[PDB]
């Protein structure tokens, strides 16, 4: 990953809103991330993950009344 | 006590918050400081930038 | 027309004079000009910088080091860098470097960033906004080139006549123009370091340089290309960059290498951990022309101890106390204990 930012590649071309979602769908599983968005996805009865699981699993998860920006930006809805 | 001395640093964030707020008043009057009350910086997006870059090489 | 560009709002508060120049006049009325009318100090060193302005392909790993390293000896040196006058190409990351690189720091640093370019190609292409004098020189309709690499020789002369001043070649992703601006400030007698792996013109130099080195020859023993590899080297100078009229461009690179001690090549992959003013340092140590002093305060500025005590303290060449003087005033006052 550190090879392909520094020969070629640059994360603001790369890295959409899909292939953000997919990068948060396809976490392993013996990670605690995984039972996160899962439980927030139970609370939501939502089979697909987009970034307003991941944004409210982070606000939750900074706590002290964090908002995390993919609830309010336009760009990860 | 083998970290007292970073507890004292940290609490003393505590202490300024809990006094930073309070009305810009007389001790024994600070209830007419709340009557008078009654009647964390932001930049410019340029030093915004200017902010980033030096914090950036920095960190480089 | 001479005066000072206030550029509208493109990144800093100090305007840049500028001065239209012909190419009869000599570079001594240039010198004495940008020393006492416009109030330059004599630096320690002047780096040329040279490469390709509009075809100009840059890797990130490459530009972000290359920028790094004349960053820091520019800003620790103090050095007048001379490029061209052009807002695309070389000229304009190093003055993207410049520019996040010259913001927010002390007061007391700012790079005297001298542009020698046409007139011809002012509004070819317009002026950079973060050079910080500007050599606009003409003599016929706008296309001219050349009269550029004149005066970029001459005036760099000049400035190693007030040797006094060491001036430096950075050659790295260029053209035709740029190997004639290597041959004409060879013939002025500024060394230059070529960054091999880098681009298309570079890489010709250094491929003439290291794999084709050979003495064959009495008269002070000069290097040549081989008669091996010249099949491979013509074919790298007549496709990879230029066309047509590649028999002056060969001849002129076979001719650059005239003079061992005047021409270095330090490439990228070879040492990524060595820093550029090591090789400029090196360069300038090879070439054999500065004061012992001008090189004992370069090696001050880059922390460069190890060739200081190889190359500068020789046993033939003997110290005192006030040739050592102000140089162990720079050294105590910087914190550079080993020198
Ligand atoms: N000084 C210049 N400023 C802006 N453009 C230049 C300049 N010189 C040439 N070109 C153009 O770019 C095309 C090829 O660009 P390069 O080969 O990358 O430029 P080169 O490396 O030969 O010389 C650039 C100059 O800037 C410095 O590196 C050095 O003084 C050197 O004389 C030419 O057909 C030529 O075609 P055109 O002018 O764009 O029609």
């Amino acid at each position: 990953a550190e090879l392909f930012l520094q020969n070629g590649l640059s994360m603001r071309e790369f890295l959409s809103l899909d292939i953000l979602c997919k990068l948060y769908a396809e976490v392993p599983g013996n990670t605690t991330i995984k039972p996160l968005l899962q439980k927030e996805m139970g609370k939501r009865q939502v089979k697909t993950i987009d970034m307003d699981v991941v944004g409210e699993v982070i606000e939750e998860l900074m706590g002290d009344m964090f908002e995390s920006y993919y609830r309010k930006d336009g760009h990860y809805f | 006590q083998e970290d007292s001395d970073k507890v004292w640093k940290f609490q003393r964030y505590d202490l300024v918050q809990e006094y930073h707020s309070r009305p810009v008043f007389a001790p024994p009057l600070v209830l007419l400081g709340h009557i008078l009350i009654f009647i964390k910086i932001g930049l410019s997006p340029a030093e915004m930038e200017q902010m980033d870059n030096w914090e950036f090489q920095a960190a480089e | 027309a001479y005066g000072e560009i206030d550029f509208e709002g493109y990144g800093g508060q100090k305007r840049a004079p500028y001065l239209r120049m012909s190419h009869d006049t000599d570079a001594n009325l240039v010198i004495t000009l940008m020393l006492k009318r416009w109030n330059l100090e004599i630096p320690n060193l002047v780096i040329s910088v040279t490469g390709g302005a509009k075809s100009f392909v840059l890797k990130p790993r490459l530009r972000e080091m290359f920028r790094r390293g004349l960053i820091k000896a520019a800003k620790t040196t103090g050095a007048w860098i001379i490029t061209g006058g052009t807002n695309t190409g070389v000229m304009k990351h190093v003055g993207e470097a410049v520019k996040e690189q010259q913001l927010m720091f002390g007061s007391d640093t700012q790079v005297n960033v001298i542009g020698i370019a046409t007139w011809g190609i002012v509004d070819g292409a317009m002026l950079d906004p973060n050079h910080s004098h500007f050599f606009l020189v003409d003599d016929g309709t706008e296309g001219k080139y050349g009269v550029e690499i004149g005066m970029r020789s001459r005036i760099e002369e000049a400035i190693m006549k007030v040797i006094g001043v060491p001036v430096v070649l950075l050659v790295l992703e260029g053209g035709p123009n740029t190997v004639a601006t290597m041959y004409e400030l060879i013939k002025k007698k500024v060394p230059a370091v070529v960054i091999d792996g880098s681009g298309r013109a570079a890489s010709v130099v250094g491929f003439a340089y290291n794999h084709t080195i050979k003495r064959n020859v009495d008269g002070q023993t000069i290097n040549v290309i081989d008669p091996q590899y010249e099949d491979e080297v013509r074919a790298k100078v007549v496709e990879v960059f230029g066309a047509k009229g590649a028999d002056k461009t060969y001849s002129m690179i076979k001719d650059v290498l005239e003079d061992e001690k005047m021409i270095s090549v330090y490439s990228l992959d070879g040492e990524i951990s060595q820093d550029i003013d090591l090789a400029i340092l090196k360069a300038l140590l090879k070439a054999n022309r500065s004061s012992p002093v001008a090189q004992l305060n370069l090696a001050l500025a880059w922390n460069r101890i190890d060739l200081a005590k190889s190359d500068i303290f020789t046993e033939e060449q003997q110290w005192t106390t006030e040739t050592l003087s102000a140089a162990m005033l720079t050294a105590l006052l910087d914190d550079k204990a080993e020198f």
